[PDB]
């Protein structure tokens, strides 16, 4: 999902 | 980065770390786009369903670095955060849209070897230089696999077709975003990962011999899995948004 | 506004080491  | 190597010492020089204040821990990369706006992720900064949500007192950035964790005295410049200006559309609930953010610093920072600024692209040269096989690089201090470096890891990939792209993930893309990556029939690796999210994705404009920011390093399933592909926020299209933020909050 | 040129490299006259592959995708990549 996001990078994070 | 996956699959990526060592910097060379400058070979960034607008590469920025996003350092959490407490506890003390990178957060993210970043870029420096004039002596004081710096350009990130949406998703660095605010991000609800995983609680997070930073304040400008809860962060620094660094400036200058190669080193991943030592001090680098030398060359290294910590500044503070004047303010965050997040899209006001960034889509955090479906697909991460619009994954962009500024920080403006509290003052401006010298440049130096080590400490330069990025150009954001015009529309031709994205017209241009953002199509399909063509190449660029991103640069980060974020995983080397699914395990953190040193020094500060790149890695150059190759623009990814749209249609590719939309087939490779069940994610709703749209035009704000881009993705790059070999395919699996192109026997190469190579991806960012986490703690590589908001910095740059750079070209190198044969038409000036200039290094522009194309992309933001925005999502991804896994890192370097076959048949998937690293997403970056387009930064052209989102330069409207840019240009209003630092004309109404000045340059 | 001088975005974008790197004091140690294009400022120098000098390459880095992979910076020709982005060079030659604009040959061979389409
Ligand atoms: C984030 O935190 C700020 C306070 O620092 C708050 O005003 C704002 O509503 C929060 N944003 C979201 C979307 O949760
Ligand atoms: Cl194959
Ligand atoms: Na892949």
């Amino acid at each position: 999902x996001p990078x994070x | 980065i996956v699959e990526g190597s060592d910097a060379e010492i400058g070979m960034s020089p607008w590469q920025v770390m996003l350092f959490r204040k407490s506890p003390q821990e990178l957060l993210c990369g970043a870029s420096l786009i004039s002596d004081r706006w710096v350009l990130t992720a949406a998703h660095c900064l605010l991000y609800p369903p995983w609680d997070k949500n930073f304040t400008e007192n809860d962060l620094l950035v660094r400036i200058g670095k190669h080193s991943r964790t030592r001090y680098e005295r030398n060359i290294e410049k910590i500044s503070m955060l004047e303010k965050i200006y997040i899209h006001p559309r960034y889509n955090w609930r479906e697909n991460l849209d619009r994954d962009i953010a500024l920080m403006k610093l509290k003052k401006p920072v010298a440049f130096s070897d080590y400490i330069h600024p990025v150009c954001l692209p015009d529309r031709e040269t994205a017209a241009s230089l953002l199509q399909a096989g063509y190449k660029g690089r991103v640069t980060g201090w974020g995983n080397l696999k699914e395990g953190q470096p040193s020094v500060l890891q790149v890695v150059n990939l190759p623009i990814v077709e749209r249609p590719v792209c939309k087939d490779s993930t069940r994610i709703r893309i749209t035009d704000n975003m881009f993705c790059a990556g070999y395919k699996p029939d192109e026997g190469k690796r190579g991806d960012a990962c986490e703690g590589d999210s908001g910095g740059p994705f750079v070209m190198k404009s044969p038409f000036n011999n200039r290094w522009y920011q194309m992309g933001i390093v925005s999502w991804g399933e896994g890192c370097d899995r076959d048949g998937k592909y690293g997403f970056y926020t387009h930064v052209f299209r989102l330069k409207k948004w840019i240009q209003k933020v630092i004309d109404q909050f000045g340059e | 506004a001088d975005c974008g040129l790197r004091p140690l490299f294009e400022k120098k006259s000098l390459e880095d080491k992979t910076e020709r592959e982005l060079l030659e995708s604009y040959i061979d990549g389409r």
